[PDB]
């Protein structure tokens, strides 16, 4: 009665550091890893689902044990972290061959340095030559006075465990939004 | 406000960035040695030239400012191998004899070629004319004239780097910001440190009595066991009851000793085995054995390998105008992508070869989660050291008595296990004797007091004492052999006897000991076994985050060498050899001529 899977056959995926927030309402569906805490993915039609809060990402092959709350890593000190309040799941697949030209890619980014803790979903855009030493650098390279993106470098001759994998995070807020199942009388 | 902080980031992000470097090198290396094209020739010096330039601006960021107060010997070490670095401040005019000397040997040996005495023009390299004939037939002159052709007309041509060397070279090293070079060439070993043992190297090399006092009166039984035995190699010309004779010594440059030993045949007819034919008569055939011999090492709780590897590495030679080395290289490709190359043929060698790749590629993801400053094993000197052992692991009927069609219990009959199947002692150390003067050779030229009586004398008189050599036509100590050594320039090691040579000692004394065996490798089990999984694959992973000693600790019990591994394992033959002969004559017996 409406269209729901958009994100799963997805045309490109952006960056790690712009993510994508999509509101929605009334729709469901039921069902190469998968995993979820609320309930089966299956038999998920017991409950009632409120709030949609979609992302995707893309994170390398083995890592992808390193999206969770709680947890601890660099990429999650940096782009995302979750709270004690935990309520959804991630998922992921394989697309190598979808996603991986024989050149190479090399237009992604990370973060290395910080200066403070950060609450969850922060973003600072300034990219600002990163100073540590007393004198002050007016724009040197190097003297630990540099720039902190860096690119990644994906090919399809790369290993399985360093292969591209698109990756799909879900929440759901517990509110009182409203539902999206129901019947005759 | 502190320097830790401030010259980690220098380090991590190099070790973040040289990955791409390294992964284009290796696909660039894969492409010329698969693909020779003349646009592939020159790979090496465009690929690295990124690497290098990087290498030598960060020598020059970490050297110029040090790092004093750092508290963590692991990190300082880690960055003080890429922290240090040189070889490009001398002036050209002086350098340029010294890296001439170091690396014109490429081109003469590149442009060198050795043929038959009555070849003036038309005639080939050096190896096909000479290596076949021990194996073949028996033709004198062709073998005596090779020193002599050596010494007329193919090393003539490595003077122009000698004469200035043992001129002039020993002291000119003074400009090089180091106490030597040749520490670094057979020394770099020599290290001290901290954190609750301080240790040495010195004990690797003068044992030599301690740990061969079984093995060193073997030369002086052999003397006689040659006629006891091996009387079948050469009548007519080779003293009897004499010296060893050393015109005809067997080789040009004296690399190994298994071209002599093969010539015991008391019987000709027998149903052996070969790899030729009986491969796939009795229950056999050749395209599972890759997957059992998968099955064999992964059933013991390990999990199998995805097609990715099968469509990766394809099972044809080369055979036309395209061709690679049909000796397979285990490439290490990085970023997880392993791959092998091989050739469609079936030979023990090809399988002991196979084995020692798939134990590679196994047991290389053990450390795979650690970034790139840790991109080796314990040891590089085992990675490749194994493979014999392995080999000799595979060449034994456990296949026959795990497939299910001949018992075990159908050992071989008595009178088939004295011909081909037993020798196997001394075939490793028969090279070992006549290193250790070249070894010791800059490490007593370095102080420039050596006086011109000795430059290399000792040789004589090492012979005269262990082996009994009475030199033919002199390449006496005013020709320095050792410094035409044909491996100069490929910068191949000679850091301990000649590669993964002292560090095998130690290890095995207590292999077959955890194994579950009172004595030898024979009947210590390694397939089936729950032991064998918990003490090979968790362990074999160490990293740089400790020293090597507690990895070879965690293996053996104690820090020290010993040669315990040295056990009656070879008794079964020792029993025949050292009991009798300790009267006979050896050697030198003043009945031949000695120079000639
Ligand atoms: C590695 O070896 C084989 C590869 O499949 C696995 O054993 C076989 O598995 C298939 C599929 O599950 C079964 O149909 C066969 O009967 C199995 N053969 C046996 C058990 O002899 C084995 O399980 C693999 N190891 C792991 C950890 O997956
Ligand atoms: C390593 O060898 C040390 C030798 O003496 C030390 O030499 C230098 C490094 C100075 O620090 C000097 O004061 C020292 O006494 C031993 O002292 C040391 O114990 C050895 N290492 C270990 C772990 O025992
Ligand atoms: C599109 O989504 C469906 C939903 O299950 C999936 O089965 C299919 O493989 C996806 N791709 C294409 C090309 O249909
Ligand atoms: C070698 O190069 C030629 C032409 O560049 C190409 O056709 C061939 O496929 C290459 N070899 C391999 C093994 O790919």
């Amino acid at each position: 009665l409406c269209p729901f899977g958009e994100v799963f056959n997805a045309t490109r995926f952006a960056s790690v550091y712009a993510w994508n927030r999509k509101r929605i309402s009334n729709c469901v569906a039921d069902y190469s890893t998968f995993k979820c805490y609320g309930v089966s993915p299956t038999k998920l039609n017991d409950l009632c689902f409120t709030n949609v809060y979609a992302d995707s990402f893309v994170i390398r092959g083995d890592e992808v044990r390193q999206i969770a709350p709680g947890q601890t890593g660099k990429i999650a000190d940096y782009n995302y972290k979750l709270p004690d309040d935990f309520t959804g799941c991630v998922i992921a697949w394989n697309s190598n061959n979808l996603d991986s030209k024989v050149g190479g890619n090399y237009n992604y980014l990370f973060r290395l340095f910080r200066k403070s803790n950060l609450k969850p979903f922060e973003r600072d855009i300034s990219t600002e030559i990163y100073q540590a030493g007393s004198t002050p650098c007016n724009g040197v390279e190097g003297f630990n006075c540099y720039f902190p993106l860096q690119s990644y470098g994906f090919q399809p001759t790369n290993g399985v465990g360093y292969q591209p994998y698109r990756v799909v995070v879900l929440s759901f807020e517990l509110l009182h939004a409203p539902a999206t199942v129901c019947g005759p009388k | 406000s502190t320097t830790e902080d401030l010259a980690k980031t220098f380090l991590e992000k190099f070790n973040y960035e040289a990955e791409e470097l390294s992964y284009q090198n290796s696909l660039a290396s894969w492409n010329y040695n698969t693909n020779i094209t003349d646009e592939n020739i020159q790979k090496m010096n465009i690929a690295g030239a990124k690497w290098s330039a990087f290498y030598e601006e960060e020598s020059q960021h970490a050297k110029t400012y040090p790092l004093e107060e750092i508290q963590d010997p692991i990190i300082k070490r880690q960055l003080r191998a890429l922290q240090q670095s040189g070889s490009s401040v001398l002036s050209a005019d002086k350098r340029e004899r010294l890296n001439t000397i170091l690396n014109a040997m490429s081109t003469i040996y590149s442009t060198g070629k050795a043929c038959n005495p009555n070849n003036p023009q038309e005639c080939l390299l050096l190896e096909p004319g000479l290596d076949d004939i021990m194996e073949n037939s028996k033709d004198y002159n062709e073998r005596l004239w090779a020193w002599e052709g050596w010494r007329s007309e193919v090393g003539k041509q490595l003077r122009p780097l000698y004469e200035e060397y043992v001129a002039l070279k020993n002291e000119m090293a003074r400009a090089n910001n180091y106490e030597d070079y040749g520490d670094y060439w057979r020394g770099d070993y020599e290290e001290e440190w901290a954190d609750g043992y301080n240790y040495s190297r010195n004990q690797l090399i003068e044992d030599v009595e301690h740990t061969f006092t079984q093995i060193k009166p073997l030369y002086e039984h052999l003397h006689a066991y040659v006629r006891a035995k091996l009387m079948d190699a050469y009548p007519s010309r080779i003293s009897p009851t004499g010296c060893l004779p050393a015109h005809l010594l067997g080789d040009m440059w004296g690399r190994f000793w298994t071209n002599l030993y093969p010539l015991m045949v008391p019987f000709g007819q027998k149903p052996n085995i070969d790899v030729t034919d009986a491969m796939v008569n009795q229950s056999w055939d050749a395209r599972r054995i890759f997957k059992e011999a998968e099955k064999f090492f992964v059933s013991v709780g390990l999990p199998n390998m995805t097609e990715g590897f099968w469509q990766n590495s394809m099972l044809t030679e080369p055979g036309d105008n395209r061709k690679v080395v049909c000796h397979p290289t285990a490439w290490d490709l990085g970023k997880h992508d392993f791959r092998i190359k091989m050739c469609t043929k079936v030979t023990m060698d090809d399988f002991l070869t196979a084995h020692h790749e798939m134990g590679h590629i196994q047991y290389d993801m053990a450390y795979a989660a650690q970034p790139f400053l840790l991109r080796n094993g314990a040891n590089e000197g085992f990675h490749e050291a194994v493979g014999e052992i392995m080999s000799l692991s595979a060449a034994t009927p456990n296949h026959l008595k795990n497939i299910g069609l001949l018992p075990p219990d159908f050992s071989e009959d008595s009178e088939t296990d004295i011909n081909f199947l037993l020798k196997q002692a001394l075939t490793i150390v028969g090279t070992l004797p006549f290193t250790y003067m070249l070894e010791k050779w800059r490490w007593m030229v370095f102080k420039g007091e050596i006086p011109k009586e000795q430059w290399m004398q000792k040789w004589w008189e090492m012979k005269r004492d262990i082996v009994g050599v009475v030199e033919p036509l002199p390449h006496d100590e005013t020709y320095c052999d050792p410094a035409a050594l044909f491996h100069v320039a490929n910068d191949y090691s000679f850091i301990r006897y000649y590669t993964r040579t002292i560090y095998q000692f130690q290890f095995q004394e207590a292999l077959c000991q955890i194994a579950k065996h009172e004595g030898p490798l024979y009947k210590c089990d390694i397939s089936n076994s729950r032991e064998a999984g918990q003490k090979l694959h968790e362990m074999l992973s160490l990293g740089r985050s400790k020293p090597w000693t507690f990895a070879l600790e965690r293996v053996v019990g104690a820090k020290t060498m010993d040669v315990r591994p040295l056990l009656n394992y070879f008794e079964p033959l020792f029993t025949w050899l050292k009991e009798q002969n300790r009267n006979s004559f050896v050697g030198w017996n003043t009945d031949w001529s000695p120079y000639a």
